[PDB]
């Protein structure tokens, strides 16, 4: 299918309710605390959870903003 | 800047966009995913 996945369509709808200068900062919060919640510690599953969350203002047409930049994560 | 901008508040936008609930479930199906 050429539509995203729903979770991802309503991830892009939450992403919008913020401005463009507290996504980053807020998609870094949120990865934090599903880092913590679910215990993941594996370090591949840690970069690619951190990067991800970077990524999605570039998966969600947030043009302004394009990838979060990287920090080092905790 | 000025005392009446639009003075964005990210933690409370946060808070108010369900703290990208949706987002936090797709960051964690895709960190699983890994390798
Ligand atoms: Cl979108
Ligand atoms: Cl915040
Ligand atoms: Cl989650
Ligand atoms: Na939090
Ligand atoms: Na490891
Ligand atoms: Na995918």
């Amino acid at each position: 299918p050429k539509e995203r996945p729903p979770l991802l369509r309503l991830c892009c709808t939450e992403l919008h309710k913020e401005n463009p200068e507290c996504v980053c900062s807020t998609l870094r919060r949120a990865a934090k605390a599903t880092r913590v919640r679910q215990g993941t510690a594996a370090a591949s599953q840690v970069q690619r959870l951190f990067q991800t969350a970077r990524h999605l203002p570039s998966t969600c047409g947030f043009a302004g903003v394009g990838t979060c930049p990287f920090k080092a994560t905790p | 800047a000025g005392p009446f901008g639009p003075r964005p508040s990210c933690p409370s936008e946060f808070v108010s966009a369900h703290r990208l609930s949706a987002c936090e479930s797709w960051i964690h199906s895709e960190a699983t995913n890994a390798g």
